[PDB]
RNA sequence: UUGACCUCAAAUCAGGUAGGAGUACCCGCUGAACUUAAGCAUAUCAAUAAGCGGAGGAAAAGAAACCAACCGGGAUUGCCUUAGUAACGGCGAGUGAAGCGGCAAAAGCUCAAAUUUGAAAUCUGGUACCUUCGGUGCCCGAGUUGUAAUUUGGAGAGGGCA
RNA sequence: UCUUUGUAAAGUGCCUUCGAAGAGUCGAGUUGUUUGGGAAUGCAGCUCUAAGUGGGUGGUAAAUUCCAUCUAAAGCUAAA
């Protein structure tokens, strides 16, 4: 992303000897841990699925994933949350019942 | 001051410059721009044509710093050289010693070619140049260097 | 109510505006009281300046990116580059900013040289009892002024390589305008069965 | 520790164990008074992260709020105004139900200062909250310099001015371009931009 | 924290605790970690062995 | 909120101040203004800095 | 039978605290219409008056889930300005910010989530004494459903060396 | 001027293993109110309801791919 030195175009703006500063420890809030992977997987085996999550694994097996993403978009907020939910339900089905 | 005011000249005379028949009232034709399409139409057309209606597209969150590009004509462009060096650089009109003119630090975004620089070679540090501003600068023996 | 060739005015006085008129009669009075507040602060903070050391920083938004302004604080990498920690530098009167980062080596070098120049011109009195009183300077922005960096030279050789600058700008605007369409054509042709 | 396991487990409110607990507890809380003292937090980590510490002078009060819209007064639905102000039924009450919970608890135990509150349960009619309050006259709070800020006179009735977390939410207090009308207070910004400032030498 | 480190040799668990969410994960975690566990009657009886009032786990 | 103070351009205030300082010269304007200066030697005049 | 524990009470129990006033300014709730639109109903008046709850010498806000699209800036507040502008509006009457920039003042931070585990190290209270906006000894109590120390994202923690 | 607090506390460098970060919340739909905020600026009621290379934001709804910028749902803080 080095710039050109002229005012328009793709990489518009002044050429500057770049520094690449130190990475902040925020921007790593999304990194899970060794610990919280263990806690969330042990709460998942105690809690189990939800009434809409139990329905989602029926729709995946009996009607495919386009019908389950359409439902999970209605259940959860947005569509990009429905993508991450149906794959997690695909991580449920593929891990347990098959192998 | 109120001493020099024509309200000191209507003392004694009844209607204070407002007429006997007219009888200056509070709001005889509305309030403000009231009735521009109905009873003030002959004033709206004829002195304000184009008032009512919609033209063009909206710009949500317009910032007038994106559009900052003040123009400088080829008319001046030597005012950005100081006067003590202006007569020095005007004479000895030659390359290898040519005045670098920082038009952005002078506060301009665009150079335009309105007319007739002297035949001295100059170096113009610009962001945007027109066609004719570049042609006349190069016809004097100079270049324009685009900067950001 | 609309009669003459007069411009259409927009006077926003249809509310109860007269209940919220703030005339500033105390401009002189607040000026005097503000100077008295600065004098009292300079008395309490008796050897120190009234302000902290601020950094050279580059203003945003192309209207102002040609200008160098005083910033808020000195960005823990710049503090560490001048050989002192952040918590100590806060007590020596250097303002420190954790949010601002270093992506520009010229501004970095300017601020580190500001820090060396500040350390080379102040004396810190040792903690216990000595205190050799030495005539406070009120402004640190006066002694260490924000200097606008020079960018070029007054005289140079005219180097006409042949190519235009207007065509350079018009090709840059053209190249930016059609990048996605040329990538679309690259994908549609790279789908050659 | 246990608080991470509880923090993750109180997120699965649709699982069988939590909905059985919610049914039993929503019966039990419904059987008691509307505002009644809780002996300990039912969500000890959610209380703990909202500022609670199990020392003397930290008090938990459970409270019950009626759900739904705010029906307007002015009898027989007659508003006597323009047809826009004629709406009686679908009006929505700009404070939260949690803020009304905090208000009723801070009114009953007025010697205590409302620190926070949190959701525990709900049924059709009632939402259920627990309020953590601090005792500013207890010597376990007037010392312990982490918490004696609440003994200042400016934090009298933070829930009645809107200074809690749900109050600073429902007052719109946030940084952003999305919060321009009420970033430093709604009426303060309105008064600031609806005044006429005249100088001595008129600009 | 001792069960997660596989350092406890026996875990007695009360059955009386009024928020049961404090201790419902204590069987399952003990089955995950290989720590043997016994659910015993009495948080009060656990508190007597440790000179508290109640202790809810030991 | 009536206007009390009045803006004057600074160059105009300096014009008037220079005209006033220039009028502290020859004693026709000084005599016409009051100022019993009929018997001092010069019109405006100075004095040693001891004062 | 006895001693606990949990929960819930009672007392002219030991010690405290709240109410009311004032409310110019401050933090919220609730909330009009006259008016203007030359009618009037959306709009305007106005997120105002009246009503209600709650503080202080200031209050609030406040150390970014910010602004930006730069060569990037850097808590909050306020003044000049942006600007009667972008935008909203029977696109009618009318309404209407914010970023940048100059200045005033400048200040930073701390909990929850970590096993102290080779020693609840923490704290209210009672009583005795003293150098009393408190300290120390002793003793009940709070507390392991977690009080201290450590850590707060700018980081930081555990090992090894310097 | 008097105690020495203390076989106490704090800060700096290198290597390594890590790095816990807030839920009927965020977000979504709808309703009402409000905003200059315009396929919805904020708030609130109800219904649904998360994740962890995640989430919010980037002023035109949506899908796909990138990038940039902060680190919410807990809290304190003089001065102008």
């Amino acid at each position: 992303t080095v710039k050109t030195g002229i005012a328009i175009g793709l990489n518009k703006g002044k050429k500057v000897t770049s520094m690449t500063p130190a990475p902040k420890i925020s921007y790593k809030k999304g990194a899970a841990s060794n610990r919280t992977k263990f806690v969330r997987s042990l709460v998942r085996e105690i809690a189990g699925l939800s009434p809409y999550e139990r329905r989602l694994i029926d729709l995946i097996r009996n009607s495919g994933e386009k019908r389950a993403r359409k439902v999970a978009k209605k259940r959860l907020g947005s569509f990009t949350r429905a993508k991450a939910k149906v794959e997690e339900m695909n991580n449920i089905i593929a891990a347990s019942r098959r192998h | 001051p109120s001493r020099f005011t024509k309200t000191r000249k209507h003392r004694g005379h009844v209607s204070a410059g407002k007429g006997r028949i007219g009888k200056h009232r509070k709001h005889p034709g509305g309030r403000g721009m009231a009735g521009g399409q109905h009873h003030h139409r002959i004033n709206m057309d004829k002195y304000h044509p184009g008032y009512f209606g919609k033209v063009g597209m909206r710009y949500f969150h317009k910032q007038q710093a994106h559009f900052w590009k003040p123009v400088l004509n080829l008319d001046k462009l030597w005012t950005l050289i100081p006067e003590d060096k202006r007569d020095q650089y005007l004479k000895s009109a030659s390359k290898e010693t040519a005045p670098v003119i920082d038009t952005l630090a002078a506060g301009y975004g665009k150079i335009l070619g309105k007319g007739r620089i002297p035949n001295v070679p100059v170096i113009v540090k610009a962001r945007f140049v027109s066609k004719l501003a570049e042609e006349k600068i190069r016809a004097a023996g100079g270049v324009v260097e685009l900067i950001a | 109510a609309i009669s003459k060739n007069l411009p259409i005015l927009k006077n926003h006085f249809r509310k109860h505006w007269q209940e919220r008129v703030k005339v500033h009669f105390d401009q002189a009075g607040k000026k005097v009281s503000r100077r008295n507040a600065r004098a009292t602060r300079a008395a309490k903070i008796a050897p120190r300046p009234l302000d902290l050391l601020r950094p050279v920083v580059r203003a945003p938004t192309v209207k102002y990116n040609r200008k160098v302004r005083a910033g808020r604080g000195f960005t823990l990498a710049e503090v560490k580059a001048a050989g002192l920690t952040a918590a100590y530098a806060r007590t020596i009167g250097i303002a420190v900013d954790h949010r601002r980062q270093n992506r520009n080596q010229e501004i970095f070098d300017a601020n580190v040289q500001r820090l060396k120049e500040y350390q080379s011109k102040i004396i810190v009195f040792p903690r216990n009892g000595k205190a050799p009183e030495a005539e406070q300077v009120l402004s640190a922005a006066a002694t260490f002024p924000i200097a606008q960096p020079a960018t070029d030279v007054e005289a140079r050789a005219v180097q006409d390589n042949g190519e235009s600058a207007f065509r350079t700008l018009r090709l840059a605007r053209s190249e930016k305008k059609f990048r996605g369409i040329r990538e679309k054509r690259a994908r549609e042709k790279a789908e050659a069965e | 520790g246990a608080y991470k396991y509880l923090e993750e487990l109180q997120r699965k409110k649709q699982s069988d164990v939590l909905r059985f607990l919610q049914r039993v507890r929503v019966w039990e809380y419904r059987q008691k008074n509307v505002i009644h003292r809780a002996a300990r937090p039912t969500r000890p980590d959610k209380a703990r992260r909202l500022g609670y510490k199990a020392k003397q002078g930290f008090v938990i009060y459970r409270v019950r709020v009626r759900r739904g819209n705010r029906k307007r007064p002015v009898p027989k639905g007659a508003t006597y105004g323009k047809p826009t102000n004629q709406g009686v039924n679908e009006l929505k009450y700009q404070r939260s139900l949690r803020a009304t919970a905090e208000e009723r608890v801070g009114r009953r135990a007025a010697n205590l200062r409302v620190l926070n509150s949190y959701w525990v349960n709900q049924d059709s009619t009632y939402k259920y909250f627990e309020v953590i309050l601090v005792d500013p006259q207890h010597k376990a709070i007037r010392r312990d310099a982490r918490y004696n800020w609440i003994c200042d006179p400016v934090h009298k009735h933070r829930e009645a001015r809107g200074l809690t977390a749900t109050g600073k939410k429902s007052r719109g207090i946030n940084k952003g371009h999305k919060f321009n009308n009420t970033k430093a207070g709604r009426r303060k910004t309105w008064k600031r931009q609806n005044t006429l400032s005249l100088w001595r030498y008129r600009k | 924290a001792l069960i997660e480190n596989k350092k406890a040799k026996l875990v007695l668990i009360a059955n009386d605790v009024d928020p049961i969410e404090l201790v419902v994960f204590l069987p399952a975690l003990c089955k995950k970690m290989g720590v043997p566990y016994a659910i015993v009657k009495g948080k009060a009886r656990l508190g007597t062995l440790v000179n508290q009032k109640t202790s809810a786990v030991a | 909120w009536r206007k009390w103070n009045v803006k004057v351009n600074h160059n105009e205030k300096r014009y008037a101040t220079a005209s006033a300082i220039a009028a502290t010269a020859v004693a026709s304007l000084v005599l016409a203004r009051g100022h019993r200066v009929e018997k001092i030697p010069e019109i405006p005049l100075v004095v040693s800095t001891d004062l």
